């Protein structure tokens, strides 16, 4: 049966300013089936308080979800989103680049 | 402009792990306003927009009643489909349904939809005339016949042309401040020296609503489609959207390139240039 | 507002 791999974008809600409150987002889209595990990482460690949008889907039936958490960016803290899905042999890690 | 109301339903069987998962969400345009999740404690249809929160107990009781009945239909359907495709009872399978309506700028009916998928592929859908069906395969031709014989299209037509548009109008009036707004994109460019002889130019659109937008790059006015990196439009989380488009430009040619931004919120399309 | 009911396959 149909299996479509998630697209992944990791990004902040507002342009990142050190010391200013924000939301870190990981948007996963274009995937099927709907089972998926998505973590946000701070310096390589899983962030505990992470929420997500209600499961919905696009015209082509592929699913999308927004995972998000409050954060205050700093110069040196590193963030990433880690995603696993049946289409992935190993979890895919995408680093946050305060510019994409 | 034109508007839409859409409901999206996903049911996932979980054999040996309990009753199937059922999630329902409702949108007006690109704004979610309700949800139901079978796995949540409340077992109610719940508001997801502040402008629906004040709808009364009649509203919530009724939407809860109906969404539960949707859930039960889908639960039966998973069994039915498993039988139709001669599939084992061990595996997880997915049904998805979407229905709703579009209105024009005068808030009058434009189009209705009711579509169904099994395991991520079309199964059956109501045709545009709202009187006939598109069966995607041999199994679905049987549902097509059954639903023809039961005059299901007529039930749906009545809702899509009447009820659906009436409710969409009500939501638009009550969520006026949120829904009838356009937030034009806030735009900027970034420049990053990939190397000593190339730089990436990235054109950003942020904080816009609705989601539909076009971003393109030109070089000397010639479109650079094949050389443009475009990302999918993505939610900011606060009800607005973001998108970017990038081109990698050679040495000192930055002035040849222009980013073009088209959005319902803009009085005129924008033409942006690094300098 | 949702359809009053949906018909089974």
């Amino acid at each position: 049966m149909i299996q479509r791999t998630p697209k992944i974008q990791v990004y902040s809600r507002h342009p990142a300013e050190n010391g200013k409150s924000n939301f870190l987002n990981c948007y996963v889209s274009g995937f099927h089936p709907s089972d998926i595990e998505v973590d946000l990482l701070k310096n390589g460690e899983r962030i505990e308080k992470v929420e997500h949008s209600d499961l919905s889907f696009s015209k082509d039936w592929s699913f999308y979800l927004l995972y998000y958490t409050e954060f205050t960016p700093t110069e040196k803290d590193e963030y990433a989103c880690r995603v696993n899905h049946v289409t992935l042999s190993q979890p895919k890690i995408v680093k946050w680049d305060r510019d994409m | 402009g034109s508007h839409s109301m859409r409901y999206f339903f996903t049911s996932v069987s979980r054999p040996g792990r309990g009753e199937p998962r059922f999630i329902a969400v409702g949108y007006v345009d690109d704004t979610q306003f309700v949800r139901f999740d079978s796995d949540a404690a409340s077992q109610r249809m719940e508001p997801r927009a502040p402008w629906i929160e004040q709808e009364g107990p009649e509203y919530w009781d009724g939407e809860t009643r109906k969404v539960k009945a949707h859930s039960q239909t889908h639960r039966v359907d998973l069994g039915t489909l498993r039988g139709y495709y001669n599939q084992s009872e061990a595996g997880s399978h997915t049904v998805q349904r979407m229905y709703g309506c579009d209105v024009g700028s005068d808030w009058r009916f434009l189009r209705g939809y009711h579509q169904y998928a099994y395991d991520g592929k079309d199964y059956i859908a109501l045709k545009e005339d709202l009187r006939s069906w598109t069966a995607a395969d041999m199994a679905a031709q049987t549902t097509k016949h059954k639903w023809e014989a039961a005059h299901v299209a007529e039930q749906l037509r009545a809702y899509l042309e009447g009820t659906c548009v009436e409710w969409l109008r009500r939501y638009l009036e009550n969520g006026k401040e949120t829904l009838q707004r356009t937030d034009a994109p806030k735009t900027h460019m970034t420049h990053h020296a990939v190397s000593d002889h190339e730089a990436t130019l990235r054109c950003w659109a942020l904080s816009f609503y609705p989601a539909e937008i076009t971003l393109t790059w030109q070089r000397d006015g010639e479109d650079q489609t094949q050389d443009t990196e475009l990302v999918e439009t993505r939610p900011a989380g606060d009800g607005t959207f973001q998108k970017w488009a990038a081109v990698v430009v050679p040495s000192g040619q930055e002035q040849r390139y222009t980013c073009h931004v088209q959005h319902e919120g803009l009085p005129k399309p924008l033409t942006l240039r690094w300098e | 507002s949702l359809l009053m009911w949906i018909t089974q396959l």
